[PDB]
RNA sequence: UUGGCGGAAAGGCCUUGGGUGCUUGCUGGCGAAUUGCAAUGUCAUUUUGCGUGGGGAUAAAUCAUUUGUAUACGACUUAGA
RNA sequence: UGAUAUGAUGCCCUGACGAGUAGGCAGGCGUGGAGGUCAGUGACGAAGCCUAGACCGUAAGGUCGGGUCGAACGGCCUCUA
RNA sequence: GCUUUUAGUGGGCCAUUUUUGGUAAGCAGAACUGGCGAUGCGGGAUGAACCGAACGUAGAGUUAAGGUGCCGGAAUACACG
């Protein structure tokens, strides 16, 4: 349902955590980079956790794109969704995290009467 | 309500609660862990009979220079007590208990404590003083129990998930060549 | 060194049986019952 | 506006592929294949079996005659590369094989014309087979490396 | 017969490493019966499936298979390389391995 | 090739011995090692009870029980050496050690069994003729190994038992080469010859 | 099933007699396919549980009490139908 | 830069390079408030909180699902601390 | 080729060679270059400075210094003593 893309490579799917994250609580998993002057990290020891650094990049022609191959798309109301009616192969709608469930079932039905892809749609759900 | 994490059946159940109760926390867990799991009337036994010294209290986790004892060789411990005021507060949960069981229509005789937690209550401050003209902390240290009895049920039956299985072409080839040449 | 076989005699008083009890009052008292039995048989199994 | 627009968007065109240059040459096979020779299946429901080759098809694949009357290999397609090729050579010349092609093999119990385009090689096979000893024997019975076989020392 | 062995027999020695550095992706298989590197030229590109069973049966079986591939010879004494779909899993240091030849260039 | 391979100890030298073994145990092999009371070391008797009496002293100031333990035996000598050979502090250390038993004599069943030798660890390969060599016996009982005389016993009766054995099965080879004399100059023998068999 | 040997961790080896099965030592007759051109294409032993059916046999230990040849407490040593 | 389709801070071709303390510079992420805007979200559930559940970004972080909750809050263009 | 402006710094240390005081010192002080500080990687078991080589993320191949009985990847290689 979009474009062909090439096959998406990340370079490293592991989250880079903070150093000494796991050790204490208060040192949050949310990277931080070790300034110390005797910081193995720092240094790049063998054996310690990776850095990101721009090597890691992701290539420009799969940046940004879902596994389904589109760009995803914040959704507020049925007016943001029309946006994307020319533009169903490259980009896919998500709806907001505070749509309520009486707006949702009428952003969903516009959705497929466009052919929108929406990639979140049991959100909220009265089943 | 809002109690522990219960896996047990609401309706075939019965509880008691004791929120801010001035007993040792760590007493009346060693008796609340040595009693989780136990026939009603034979919790009630064991702890008549720590009343009267004649069986003990395995202290398993708060147990640290505690003295030795022949009593917990029934529990496979050398570490054991006789937490006589956590045992009367327990027993007098149970007989709650009891009571609510015998008014929501349950069968006192398949009575099992099924839920015995407690935790630790707001402490109660007092005062120490010591030398040099120092004051530190006395502080007693209270626990909410709450515990739910259940009647005990049978036999826990088939009619179950069946694994619809999906296998390929070279496989129910093979399989099919089996019941071709033998039976 | 290592005791390959323990041959006992047909009847043990109960000074003996009692030393294979902690709790001698309470007991049946089966010790060495069912080993006399071998000199029941005309004494094969012993001599064995 | 829960997300605001991009300023420019893909073209949702697909682009054409390019003019590639890959021909596609006959296989060339490798010397030990030539039709008539007896084979080793190393792979499939028929591994170890000893089965004559009877045509090189024309999508890279040998057809086999692992005879029924011999050892239960129907005229069969296998692939060059999951057989070994001995040096026990059977003559084909008496093999009506000019029939047989990719379509033949078309998957789309047994077709009765299968059961006799089998039975009408395996008479010119039998006959050219039983004129030498021990070779419907060698046919019959099935391959297996034993203890102390070093398969890169051993001529098949 | 008795015997149906339509492969090599060979051992999972151990990952291709330095001192004290290992690579997981490259593993050093002891094929039976190869003692130099001009026997084991023969076996370079046959595959490799190290074969192993679960309580959990899967899909019919309770036998899973990684496959894999020589890709060259190692040392002066018919140690060869293998790489793989999903690397060895290093418990099976030593663990038998079945180096098949159905691509037998014969 | 053999799922158990037995290796008969006697003119062995310790490290060749227990190098090939050690990586024969890593490789997946299980081996056992019998006669280890006959194995070898090279140079003299008193340049090895030296070493001995070096490693003798080696032991923990504090509290010797938790030292270097100096068993005696010529199987936990060889097995000391063997040991050093393996990373033995990991679990494919322990899982090969596991695959290891070290007997001195030949017990019960590897008496019955087919024992191998190792010719590069053979005393009589590896030594010049005419050096000095030490027997793990002698050594392990000047050490304090106490059993030195009744593996002497126990290895002269599986001796009388096996020389008894042997006899047996080479008057049943004499038959069965002399009826492998008739089959020869038929038609068959004369095939087989021509097959290289 | 007959007897014998084996205690180093024997728990295995040798032998007597008949029965039943197979025999590729030799010659035949029929079957196999379609798992589709490979997918380990599942064949080993390891422990546990449950009902089924056939033998078999019907205990102790701990706490509590007691002694002090023992003892900080446990432990130990005794005694109690 | 030639329109009738949208980034000329663009798109595209090409080559080389990439360690780093103190330190400089650049591009960004996030927070409290202000001006404009989306006639934005919201008691049919805003904000918050929890979530070995999912997605995007090298990252700062952003998004979604589920639970809890009850009255407000966001995207973008700038200003300000 | 030229100019402006500003940060940090103004405790250093080691190695080859030259060299001073000292019996010498992991001592004190110089000269030239290269390093460490500021720097990870392979080797020297281990180590700031030695040897090799300087680092975006990866794949394949080849090597450096160092090694190839086993730990440990790689000849219980060959040759003369």
């Amino acid at each position: 349902a979009s474009l062909p893309h090439p096959k998406i490579v990340k370079k490293h799917t592991k989250k880079f955590k903070r150093h000494h994250s796991d050790r204490y609580h208060r040192v949050a998993e949310n990277w931080r980079k070790q300034k110390g002057i005797d910081s193995v990290v720092r240094r790049r020891f063998r054996g310690n956790i990776s850095q990101p650094k721009i090597g890691y990049g992701s290539n420009k022609k799969t940046k940004f794109l879902s596994p389904s191959g589109h760009k995803t798309f914040l959704v507020a109301n049925v007016k943001d969704l029309e946006t994307l009616t020319m533009h169903t192969k490259t980009y896919a709608a998500e709806i907001a995290h505070n749509i309520s469930a009486k707006n949702r079932v009428v952003i969903l039905a516009r959705a497929k009467a466009l052919g929108i892809k929406v990639t979140n749609p049991k959100g909220r759900l009265a089943l | 309500a809002r109690y522990g994490a219960t896996s047990t059946n609401p309706a075939k159940s019965a509880s008691a609660r004791g929120s801010y109760l001035r007993v040792s926390f760590k007493n009346t867990r060693e008796t609340a862990q040595a009693i989780n799991g136990w026939e009603l009337t034979k919790a009630q036994k064991y702890l008549e009979q720590v009343l009267d010294h004649q069986r003990a209290i395995p202290f398993r986790r708060f147990n640290s220079s505690i003295g030795r004892t022949a009593q917990g060789k029934e529990f496979g411990v050398t570490k054991a007590r006789w937490p006589a005021k956590s045992v009367k507060f327990v027993q007098g949960l149970l007989q709650n208990a009891a009571a609510n069981a015998e008014a929501k229509g349950l069968d006192a005789t398949k009575l099992y404590v099924s839920h015995i937690q407690v935790n630790q209550a707001p402490k109660q401050r007092r005062r120490t003083y010591r030398a040099h003209g120092r004051i530190n902390k006395y502080e007693s240290s209270p626990s909410h129990i709450e515990l739910v009895v259940t009647e005990k049920e049978e036999a826990v039956a088939k009619a179950a998930e069946k694994k619809v299985v999906r296998l390929t072409s070279r496989q129910r080839g093979r399989i099919a060549a089996q019941k071709r040449i033998a039976a | 060194l290592r005791s390959l076989t323990t041959v006992w005699a047909e009847h043990l008083s109960d000074e003996v049986k009692r030393r294979f009890y902690k709790n001698w009052y309470k007991s049946k008292k089966k010790a060495f019952t069912k080993y006399s039995a071998k000199y029941a048989q005309d004494g094969a199994g012993i001599e064995r | 506006s829960a997300q605001k627009a991009p300023k420019w968007y893909p073209s949702e065109d697909v682009a054409a592929l390019k003019k590639t240059r890959k021909a596609a040459r006959p296989q060339k096979l490798r010397a030990s294949l030539v039709p008539g020779t007896v084979l080793i299946l190393l792979a499939g429901r028929f591994r170890g079996k000893r089965v004559v080759y009877l045509k090189h098809l024309e999508d890279n694949t040998l057809l086999i005659s692992g005879p029924f009357k011999v050892n239960g290999v129907p005229l069969r397609r296998v692939n060059a590369r999951y057989v070994i090729a001995t040096s026990t050579k059977v003559s084909v010349e008496g093999v009506n094989v000019e029939k047989f092609n990719v379509e033949y093999f078309a998957k789309e119990e047994i077709k009765a014309e299968r059961v006799e385009d089998q039975k009408v090689v395996d008479k010119a096979l039998i006959a050219e087979i039983k004129k030498t000893p021990l070779l419907k024997q060698y046919l019959s019975a099935s391959f297996s490396l034993k203890n102390g076989d070093k398969p890169h020392m051993l001529k098949f | 017969a008795e015997s149906h062995r339509l492969y090599v027999k060979g051992k999972h020695l151990s990952y291709q490493r330095s001192k004290r550095v290992n690579n997981p992706n490259v593993s050093l298989i002891k094929i039976e019966g190869v003692a130099t590197p001009q026997d084991a030229q023969f076996y370079l590109g046959k595959r490799i499936a190290y074969v192993y069973r679960a309580s959990k049966e899967v899909r019919g079986s309770k036998i899973r298979v990684m496959w894999g591939k020589v890709t060259r010879t190692h040392g002066n004494s018919g140690v060869v390389r293998a790489t793989f779909r999903n690397n060895l899993p290093a418990k099976t240091f030593g663990a038998s391995v079945r180096i098949f030849l159905y691509p037998s260039n014969i | 090739v053999e799922p158990v391979v037995v290796i008969d100890g006697k003119g062995h030298l310790v490290g060749r011995l227990a190098s090939v073994v050690a990586k024969q145990l890593l490789n997946g092999q299980k081996i056992v090692v019998v006669r280890a009371e006959e194995l070898n070391i090279s140079g003299e008797f008193f340049r090895n009870k030296l070493k001995y009496h070096d490693f003798l002293r080696k032991a923990t100031a504090f509290n010797k029980t938790r030292g270097p333990f100096h068993f005696r035996a010529p199987s936990r000598i060889f097995y000391k050496a063997l040991r050093g050979m393996v990373s033995h502090k990991t679990a494919r250390g322990k899982a090969a050690l596991e695959r290891l038993k070290v007997f001195e004599g030949i017990p019960p069943p590897y008496d019955k069994k087919k024992r191998v030798v190792v010719p590069q660890a053979l005393r009589v390969l590896r030594l010049k003729p005419g050096r000095k060599y030490t027997t793990l016996g002698k050594l392990s009982t000047s050490v304090g190994w106490k059993y030195e005389d009744v593996v002497a016993k126990l290895e002269a009766k599986r001796k009388v038992s096996s020389a008894e054995y042997y006899a047996k099965k080479r008057a049943f080879t004499k038959k069965v080469a002399s009826a492998n004399a008739t089959a020869a100059e038929s038609d068959v023998a004369k095939q087989l010859a021509a097959l290289g068999y």
